[PDB]
């Protein structure tokens, strides 16, 4: 099964919270430019053929047993010139209102509690050259998942973390069949200190550092359908933690466990290369990767395959995603689905994920 | 407690509460009752106790205050001990029916059978010995159904006494039923202690407290710890609880077959009488929104057969996923004529790798071949117009229509332990709370 | 009087006095409730020309139970004020131009349980009851499809026995509304 | 908790180390026992 | 809207307001069934059984009349 | 591929986004002073969309998504790729497609989620469906009217902690006064009865029945007289019964026995 | 200072099995035998100082996803822990629980067991101490003995000890169920009094000398005692018995993944056949026959949902139209439904023992008479057949005056069922109900005026008659008495209601119900010989008789000009009910012998009403 997981803190930052991506497979760092590519790629936000958008996004979590546990993303990106834009998006996963009942009368007052957790992230895009544009994003996470009760704090837990993030597009390439577009993209998230949920300094967890790498290849065919082919490999940037031994009995697994958990984040990120007794034969295993086809019809119906696979060690989150898309004046409506394809339960099954995405302002034309 | 918090028989003098005592909670009464001219009073009621409190003086600084108690009797002590007598006021005979709230009767079958290991409605005698011989015509154990034994049948649909009885359940609303609670109440307050004891009795050295002097047919039949000990207690004599109370009752309602569901998918109903399938249009009508069946034949309603009705609920929680996938064949050899090949194949997702008993997971596969063939029939229809006052040209038809499928079962890899299908009886692992 | 009920002690036997030498009653009940209710105790609800609209009640009530059984007055008082504020600001310019609906709903409600004993000033305080609450709401129309409202509830409930604590809840922010 | 995060007047870090006063963590009582991020990860000891 | 649920400590009261319980279905935020009382018929119920290895589970009950009403609670 | 270039695709509904504050005080001394107040972020969403229109005379797209209700019998989704009645493929169905089948050995399923295909071969229609299924199958049992419901009790499942005798008295007087049932051999009528129980609910209330407070002591052998057929060590708990006793050995339980 | 990282109080759901399971011993709350049941777990004993707690071989901890991370369930094993002054030679201590199994779906049962001997004790040696499972009905009468020589895993070096010398397979037990069938059925022919039984009357057939090949396992040894079935697997138990002679071992057992492997995947089939016919609106004939075999069933159905059992029912029901035989100028309607059908339903496994399936049973029987009961016994025979005459009546003529005497207001509704079952509970059971209703209802169309404005009257007799007898399982030679349940009833309710002033409105209506008692003899003893068409036109004694009165006046009080203003309505509803008393009451009879009437029951309830508008104006 998984051995070995890596035990990063705020984990939600790694869930897909938009439905076009969660069609795609889980990737966003090399498609089309879009109001949701805030999560995977803030470097194409400059490519927007709007002047702004705001998007809102809901991903519901046990729909069979109760609402309100969701996750929900409020995107709004807007770019000033053809070169600059300025994005901004807030994620909120919640398991909504909850009551606090001790007594059965009627009439007592009740303490409502929200166990949620928030990130709220700003980025600016730059276009660099022509064909090829970066993005810095600052990202505040805020964790407040526990409920106070005696001798137990429910104090919220903040960390900041910083993406930098590159995008490039080339030029329509005209081919014997089709004239296609080549893609690609690269994302380096959560770069910032130790989220300390305990609020101690010893006892501290590291953010879910991410780096994702694709690119795809569009076929256009009759100027009025497109085939976009779309390929991501994810690698955590974190250390992995010590496995069986590696120096009495539970003496040598102590020892190893403080030294992992003593490792800063700055040497964290160089550390992952590595740290494991297998090669690189063994350290491909922790890339997983993510392949994706969409059909755009006349820029108004898109029809969305993908299949996104985790190594059966570390995750073992591997499924295929259908997504449907549809505009019919200014507003973009995305579903998706997801059927998985492993041993492990995946709680987004049976989950029908929504987008919901309103372009307006001046239009820009696309190189 | 409140008079809604209770009831009580006036005639047999007995209570039942609406909420149990599983804890050391207390319980005390104060009853008064009468038997003819006479009145007996058995506790102290507020209305004629001591007063609650008395008090002496004008001020606090030279106040005294006597505060009374009320002196009633304990049905329930604070510390349990099966040795008091006080153990013995607690029923044991009384029997909660499953989801029953207004049982009645023509809607209630019961029946006592002993299973060892299969359900026998009758007792043999164990190997080496037999029953008493010559015995009364109400203690009949040889050959007597287990109603007639525990005393309850000896009476006919009209509550009328009878020989050997009807076979059924007597049904009294105040002896034998409590129909507001869907309780039944045996005759006896040990039927299956005491009872069974006197019915197998050979002799008077025989005593119901001295398990040490029964007959060898009173060790396998009586179940005395079931009274002398608790239920917790009583699970130490295995070999006792050996009589099963089966039974059952209809709920209606209201006019209309409750299928337990609402808003059900179009067409999701299916209706079988006495192993035919219905029409949805003529021989029942279906209220999808409220979840009601109502059955429209006139010969069906009063005919007692048993119906049959399957639907297919999607409010469902806490689930496996089912992943159903197949393809269906509709070929089509003349006008009148059309063979199908269906095939499909349903699998389930556990949650884990580990499939406890009553959590399984399946991967079955049907497939079945079907043919319809639907004719006109103009020899039926002039053969009608033969008969003396028919004269229609409605034309007629036949149709027959086969199916044969072929059930294959298998369970998924993912619940297989060692390459095997594994269903774990206990893993031990949701024990030791 | 839930329940009274014949004596079987009053008839025309010599024993004429209980064990508290107190004559025996041929009527003999538990529990008297005396309710009283004004609902409401005042109402007054007046809408000025400027689409001002104010509708303010004060409700009251006793729930009076002498007990028999053990000679108790339990005293159920309960009082609640209410106001209900209702204003439009016309011609809001925020090019965009929109009335301000303004909802405010005040409310004051005040419960306590008293047991009394007849013979010596014993009065116990069983239970209690105070919580105030304030909800503004303002409404603000972009478009005909896009509404923005704004929102603000604060309920603060103090503690009259010490099994409960005070509790303050403050929810604020806004709601937009988009419809097609 | 306020003696572990906010560090009130009068208590010294060596105060809250010496194996009767320092806060108890889930890994270190229960090595194997995995919990989901942002839950309570310290073991509320109770002290007599 | 008839159902008052109350997590006083370790326990788990549920309370019908003029109806009857018909079953009670606890999960965990995982998914997990970590309790399950397919037969009650009772206005009262008290789980008092809950190992509860998180905070917020959640809670299912259907009464007589079919009313699923699910109310999350904090395990206390 | 599409007849023709027009779409309809039209939304319709509602939704809403509420972002906010809520702040929480609770004065509990017994809290640490970390959690004097709780100031938290509330985000909601309230999608009440429907989506209803065609693209290209060949597309049906009927979508309704609406998170106030269950998921799984109230948001639906639908693709319909309907071609020509001259093409192979004659239905393309994707999201909440159904299986209907014209057996009674084999059922199909009404409500799936996934991929349903119709090809036509001529005269020879294949219908393939791969999805996943949101129902439960449920069989039930109606004679004359309503559903029969089957219990299986065992002689150890007797009510218990629920049901008590009043008394020894009519303890000993159930098995005789039943022995000719319905007929009761017995005269007694309970005309009052007040019980009392051990007050956890620490509560004072009026509406409940009023609030009737007393202190009770419980006496085991109050009321108990003796009993022919059984000894008195099973009726009373005193440990000497010499003069306890001053009634006939078959009185009715009362005060004075 | 004491600090508590953990203070609970732990209950398990394997109770400790009080009581002595040996006859030699018959003292188990004696020698100073400290028997514990607790856990061992991953998270809390993984440092455990004999031998450190480690899953089985091939045994992987169950992950889930509690907020988007993976968290690993906790492994399990159930620990006996024998101290003190330690076990007897034969003196067994185990744990039990109650459950119910169906096992008969799956070929293998497993379970891991693990040995070792207690810290400062003497050291336990292999082949002493043996770990058995108990399962049936009940741990002292009928149950499966599985029993299995323990092989301690050696301790004294490091307290990590690997995997597969901690759950050895020599200690697992791996258990085909045809073995237990098999000697279920070899113990069949052995009497309990026979030298073959051990004090306790457990069968073990490895201490049979005149069997060969003993148990059919060389590693585990099998015991039955008094015809157990694992298809319901009411008892489980799990314990550890000794086998030094000498010697009073103690030790640790672990119990862990107890679990049934090998499920029968052997499929089924299925057959119907439908043949409806229409014939010129008048004939309508549907038959269905359905023929299914051992295995079929739907594809959500589990491995105990699907039949075990060969099914073959039709059922044929046929619709006419009679009333269209008759001229349409006068129209009858008169519908004909003939519905008879029949299912016979033979189970996979035999009725008796319920776990040895039919066709072994037959053929490991060698008694033509004992194979005939068994064959026949197992049969679950039903036949259904029913006659309807509903819905009798006259249609009104196109232009036709209507009367009070005319016949068209006459229905007519008949219905006769039959039912005849035989199955492995009763040897005969026959269920015959006819009813027959006529009905009447007009309504009249335009000193005080005495012509009511409709007339109400219905009909019913109702006949019941189930014949139950039940069957002797042991042989079809004599069975039990058959017994009567007769519901003869008739049951006729009329009403009218009369409109003798333009206010007052009177509703009347009366419900009668008799039980005709033709069967009984003078004593309460049924006559065998008697049809339920015997006398059908006889009215009984009556048995209910209810009647109501509802009476509206509007009290025209404006006729005279003072009282123009009052309105004034009453209205009365008065309810007579006459319920006669059971034959215990009306014949009952003291001890003395003397005979008393006890009387029948009488019950009246008034309803009065009173509404004044009073309106003061004017
Ligand atoms: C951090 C986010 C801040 C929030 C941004 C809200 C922007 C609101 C502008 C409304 C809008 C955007 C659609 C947004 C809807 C998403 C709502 C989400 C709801 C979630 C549940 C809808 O406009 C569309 O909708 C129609 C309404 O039916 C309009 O019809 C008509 O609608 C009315 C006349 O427009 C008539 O009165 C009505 O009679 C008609 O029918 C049409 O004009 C149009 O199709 C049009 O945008 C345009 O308006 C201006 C106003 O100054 C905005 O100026 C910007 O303001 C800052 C931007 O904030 C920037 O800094 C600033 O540089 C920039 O000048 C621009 O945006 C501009 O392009």
């Amino acid at each position: 099964d998984i051995e070995r997981p890596i035990t990063t803190g705020v984990p939600f930052l790694l869930v897909a919270a938009d439905a076009r991506a969660a069609g795609l497979g889980d990737q966003g760092v090399a498609t089309s430019s879009d109001v949701f590519s805030q999560q995977w790629n803030p470097a194409k936000y400059a490519f927007a053929e709007d002047a702004q958008g705001l998007s809102i996004s809901y991903t519901p979590y046990l729909t069979d047993l109760a609402n309100d546990i969701s996750l929900g993303q409020v995107t709004y990106y807007n770019k000033i010139n053809d070169r600059s834009a300025f994005a901004g998006s807030f994620r909120y996963f919640g398991f909504g209102g909850i009551e606090l009942r001790q007594t059965g009368d009627p009439n007592e007052p009740t303490r409502e509690v929200n166990p949620n957790e928030f990130a709220l992230d700003g980025s600016y895009s730059l276009k660099l050259s022509e064909t090829f544009s970066m993005a810095v994003a600052a990202r505040y996470i805020r964790s407040n998942l526990k409920v106070a009760t005696e001798e137990i704090d429910a104090s919220a837990a903040g960390s900041f973390a910083v993406d930098v993030a590159g995008f490039y597009q080339s030029e329509e390439i005209a081919y014997s069949d089709f004239n296609g577009r080549w893609r690609a993209g690269f994302n380096i998230q959560n770069l910032g200190p130790k989220i300390s949920y305990d609020h101690d300094d010893l006892s501290a967890n590291f953010l879910p550092a991410n780096l994702r790498v694709g690119g795809g290849f569009d076929f256009i065919f009759d100027d009025y359908n497109k085939l976009g082919v779309s390929l991501e490999l994810t690698k955590l940037l974190v250390p992995t933690p010590p496995g069986p031994g590696t120096p009495s009995q539970s003496q040598a697994d102590e020892a190893n466990y403080k030294k992992y958990k003593d490792i800063g984040w700055v040497s964290g990120i160089f550390k992952s290369f590595g740290d494991a007794p297998g090669g690189f034969s063994e350290e491909l295993k922790e890339i997983t990767y993510s392949a994706a086809a969409e059909y755009m019809y006349q820029d108004a119906f898109a029809m969305r395959l993908g299949y996104y696979h985790e190594s059966p060690m570390k995750g073992a989150k591997q499924f295929f995603s259908l997504g449907a898309g549809f505009k019919y004046s200014m507003i973009k409506v995305d579903v998706s689905y997801l059927f998985s394809a492993s041993k492990v339960k995946n709680p987004l099954e049976n989950t029908l994920r929504f987008s919901l995405t309103f372009n307006f302002g001046d239009k820009y034309e696309t190189y | 407690l409140t008079t809604n918090e209770y009831t009580f028989n006036p005639q047999l003098g007995y209570i039942s509460l609406q909420q149990r005592l599983a804890n050391d909670e207390i319980l005390a009464v104060a009853f008064e009752y009468t038997v003819g001219g006479k009145v007996y009073q058995v506790g102290e009621f507020g209305s004629d106790g001591v007063d609650a409190t008395v008090v002496t003086g004008n001020n606090s600084s030279n106040q005294a205050i006597i505060t009374q108690s009320l002196v009633l009797k304990m049905l329930k002590s604070n510390l349990t001990n099966v040795k008091n007598p006080v153990w013995n006021l607690m029923m044991k005979n009384v029997y909660q029916i499953p989801q029953a709230y207004q049982i009645k009767q023509d809607d209630f079958r019961l029946n006592i059978l002993y299973t060892d290991p299969s359900p026998i409605n009758y007792i043999t005698p164990v190997q080496g010995s037999s029953f008493p011989p010559n015995p009364a015509p109400d203690s009949k154990v040889e050959q007597t159904p287990l109603l007639n034994v525990f005393n309850l049948d000896r009476l006919n649909y009209n509550n009328d006494p009878q020989a050997g009885g009807d076979g059924f359940f007597d049904y009294i609303p105040g002896v034998t039923v409590d129909v507001q609670n869907g309780r039944v109440i045996f005759t006896t307050k040990e039927p299956f202690g005491e009872l069974i004891f006197n019915k197998l009795q050979t002799g008077a050295g025989e005593s119901y407290n001295d398990p040490t002097t029964y007959n060898a047919n009173q060790q396998k039949y009586v179940f005395r710890n079931m009274y002398r000990n608790t239920q917790a207690g009583a699970l130490q004599d295995s070999d006792k609880n050996k009589f099963l109370l089966r039974g059952k009752y209809k709920s209606s309602g209201s006019n209309g077959i409750p299928i337990g569901a609402f808003n059900v998918p179009q067409g999701s109903v299916v209706v079988t009488a006495a192993g035919r399938v219905l029409v949805e249009g003529i021989d029942y009508s279906v209220d999808y929104q409220l979840g009601r069946v109502q059955i429209l034949d006139p010969s069906l309603q009063a005919s007692n057969t048993p119906i049959e009705v399957s639907l297919e609920n999607n409010s469902i929680f806490g689930q496996q996923t089912r992943r159903f996938m197949g393809f269906n064949i509709e070929h089509k050899i003349s006008d009148k004529f059309v063979i199908g090949g269906t095939y499909l194949k349903m699998t389930e997702r556990p949650f884990t790798q580990k499939s406890t008993y009553g959590q399984e997971s399946v991967n079955n596969t049907i497939f079945g071949f079907n043919g319809n063939y639907s004719t006109e029939v103009p020899f039926l229809t002039r053969l009608a117009n033969k008969l003396p006052n028919i004269d229609t040209d409605v034309p007629s038809n036949l149709s027959i229509r086969g199916e044969v499928a072929f059930l294959r079962p298998d369970a998924p890899k993912a619940s297989d332990f060692q390459g095997e299908a594994t269903i774990y009886v206990d893993d031990f692992e949701g024990s030791q709370s | 009087i839930n329940q009274f009920r014949s004596n079987f002690d009053y008839n025309s036997s010599p024993k004429v006095q209980d064990v508290n030498t107190n004559f025996y009653n041929e009527i003999i009940m538990s529990n008297v409730n005396l309710v009283e209710q004004f609902s409401p105790l005042i109402r007054m609800d007046f809408e000025l020309k400027s689409s001002l609209r104010v509708l303010s009640e004060i409700k009251k009530d006793r729930a009076l139970s002498m007990s028999f059984d053990n000679n108790l007055l339990t005293e159920v008082k309960g009082m609640e004020y209410i106001i209900g504020l209702g204003y439009r600001f016309k011609d809001v310019i925020f090019i965009i131009k929109s009335d301000i609906n303004i909802k405010a709903d005040f409310s004051l409600r005040n419960n306590e349980t008293l047991v009394r004993y007849l013979d010596y000033d014993n009065n116990q305080l069983a239970a209690g009851q105070n919580i105030w609450s304030l909800k503004l709401t303002a409404d603000y129309s972009f478009s005909k499809n896009l509404t923005a409202i704004f929102y603000y509830d604060h309920s603060f409930s103090k503690a009259v026995i010490s099994t409960s604590f005070p509790l303050t809840n403050i929810r604020s922010g806004f709601t937009l509304r988009y419809n097609f | 908790p306020v003696f572990y995060s906010s560090k009130p007047s009068g208590i010294s870090n060596d105060d809250l180390s010496l194996n009767t006063t320092r806060r108890i963590y889930s890994r270190e009582l229960y090595p194997n026992t995995d919990i989901a991020q942002g839950q309570i990860q310290v073991v509320n000891t109770l002290d007599l | 809207d008839g159902l008052l649920i109350s997590v006083k400590d370790k326990t788990i009261k549920v309370t019908s307001a003029k109806e009857n319980i018909k079953e009670v279905n606890i999960f965990d935020i995982t998914g997990k069934l970590i309790y399950n009382k397919k037969k009650v018929g009772n206005t009262e119920l008290s789980i008092s059984n809950l190992q509860s290895a998180d905070q917020v589970l959640l809670v299912k009950v259907n009464l007589e009349n079919n009313a699923q009403i699910t109310r999350k609670v904090i395990f206390k | 591929i599409f007849g023709s270039n027009t779409i309809d695709v039209k939304p319709t509904g509602s939704v809403e986004m509420d972002l906010g504050v809520r702040y929480t005080k609770q004065d509990n001394p017994a809290f640490s002073p970390r959690n004097r107040s709780s100031l938290t972020f509330d985000f909601d969403q309230r999608i009440s969309m429907s989506l209803m229109g065609k693209i290209g005379t060949r597309l049906e797209v009927n979508a309704n998504y609406d998170t106030q209700s269950t998921f799984a019998f109230q948001n639906l989704f639908k693709l319909a790729y309907t071609p020509s009645e001259d093409d192979i493929i004659q239905k393309v169905e994707v999201g909440n497609v159904s299986m209907p089948l014209n057996s009674t050995l084999i059922r199909g399923a009404q409500s799936l989620f996934g991929v349903k295909t119709q090809l036509q071969f001529g005269r020879t229609t294949i219908t393939g469906v791969f999805s996943e299924q949101k129902s439960q199958t449920k069989s039930v049992v109606a004679e004359n009217g309503g559903t029969v419901q089957n219990f299986d009790l065992y002689a150890l499942d007797y009510d218990n902690d629920r049901h008590f005798f009043l008394s020894q008295y009519f303890r000993n007087k159930y098995d005789v006064s039943l022995k000719n049932y319905p007929f009761i051999d017995s005269r007694v009528q309970i005309t009052r009865l007040e019980v009392w129980v051990t007050n956890k609910q620490n509560r004072v209330t009026t509406t409940g029945g009023g609030n009737n407070l007393r202190n009770i002591i419980a006496l085991q052998d109050l009321g108990e007289a003796q009993v022919s057929g059984v000894p008195d060590n099973e009726v009373v708990v005193i440990s000497s019964t010499a003069g306890f006793f001053n009634n006939p050995i078959d009185s009715p339980t009362s005060n004075t026995n | 200072t004491v600090r508590f990282g953990a203070l609970d109080l732990v209950r398990g759901e394997w109770r400790r099995y009080t009581g002595t399971l040996d006859a030699n011993d018959q003292n188990p709350d004696d020698d100073g035998v400290e028997f514990d049941v607790a856990a061992v777990n991953i998270q809390e004993n993984g440092t455990k100082c004999p031998v450190n707690y480690v899953m089985p071989p091939g045994v992987q901890r169950e992950q889930l996803y509690n907020n988007n991370t993976v968290i690993n369930q906790n492994e399990q094993a159930l620990a006996v822990r024998i101290g003190g002054a330690g076990l007897q030679y034969q003196d067994s201590r185990a744990v039990f629980k109650n459950v119910s199994v169906d096992m008969r779906q799956y070929k293998k049962l497993k379970m891991f067991l693990h040995a070792e001997s207690l810290p400062n004790q003497p050291t336990l040696e292999d082949d002493e101490m043996v770990g058995f499972i108990r399962f049936g009905n009940d741990f002292t009468q009928n149950f499966y003995q599985v029993e299995i020589p323990l092989k301690v895993t050696k301790t004294g070096g490091s307290c990590s000890i690997s995997p597969d010398l901690v759950w050895m397979d020599d200690n697992s037990i791996d258990l085909a169920l045809d073995l237990l069938t098999r000697m279920k059925i070899k113990a069949m022919s052995i009497d309990i009094n026979s030298s073959k039984r051990d004090v306790n009357g457990i069968y073990y057939p490895d201490n049979d000398p005149d069997l060969e090949g003993g148990d059919g396992d060389g590693k585990l040894t099998l015991g039955i005692k008094g015809n157990p079935n694992f298809g319901l697997v009411r008892n489980l138990m799990v314990g550890v018995k000794s086998r030094a002679d000498h010697k009073d071992i103690k030790g640790e057992v672990w119990f862990n993944e107890l679990r049934l492997a090998d499920l029968e995947n052997k499929g089924g089939m299925a057959a119907i056949l439908n043949v409806d016919t229409n014939m010129a609106d008048f004939a309508t004939v549907s038959a269905t026959g359905r023929k299914s075999t051992i295995g079929f069933g739907s594809l959500e159905q589990g491995a105990n949902e699907r039949d075990r059992e060969d099914v073959q029912q039709y059922n044929i029901v046929t619709n006419l139209n009679l009333g269209k035989l008759l001229p349409k100028k006068w129209g009858i309607n008169l519908p004909f439904n003939y519905a008879i059908g029949e299912e016979v339903i033979t189970p996979e496994y035999d009725p008796f023992n319920q776990d040895i399936k039919l066709d072994q049973l037959i053929r490991e029987t060698t008694d033509q008479a004992e194979k005939d009961n068994i064959r026949t016994r197992a049969i679950d025979y039903t036949k259904r057949k029913s006659i309807n005459f509903i819905g009798v009546r006259k249609d009104r003529a196109p232009e036709q005056k209507p009367h009070v005497y005319d016949i068209e207001n006459f229905t007519f509704s008949q219905s006769y069922n039959q039912v005849e079952r035989h199955d492995y509970e009763v040897a005969d059971y026959e269920d015959e109900q006819s009813n027959s209703a006529v009905n009447y209802a007009y309504t009249f169309q335009p000193n005080f005026n005495y012509l009511p404005s409709n007339i109400s009257f219905n009909t019913n007799i109702l006949r019941q008659s189930n014949r139950q007898q039940f069957r002797e399982v042991e042989v079809e030679g004599i069975g039990l008495d058959p017994l009567y349940r007769r519901n003869f009833a008739f049951n006729y309710q009329y009403g009218f209601g009369f409109n003798l002033t333009k206010s007052l409105k009177l509703n009347y209506s009366a419900t009668s119900n008799n039980i005709v008692r033709n069967f009984l003899n003078d004593d309460n003893s049924p006559k065998e010989d008697f049809n339920i068409w015997d006398d059908y036109l006889d009215i009984g004694t009556p048995n209910q008789h209810a009647q109501q009165l509802v009476l509206n006046y509007d009290i025209p009080i404006n006729k005279i000009p003072i009282f123009g203003f009052v309105k004034a309505s009453y209205s009365y509803t008065a309810d007579y009910m006459w319920q006669r008393s059971s034959t215990a009451f009306s014949e009952y009879e003291d001890p003395n012998g003397t005979v008393y009437d006890l009387g029948n029951t009488i019950q009246n309830s008034n309803s009065n009403t009173l509404t004044t508008t009073l309106n003061m104006n004017t």
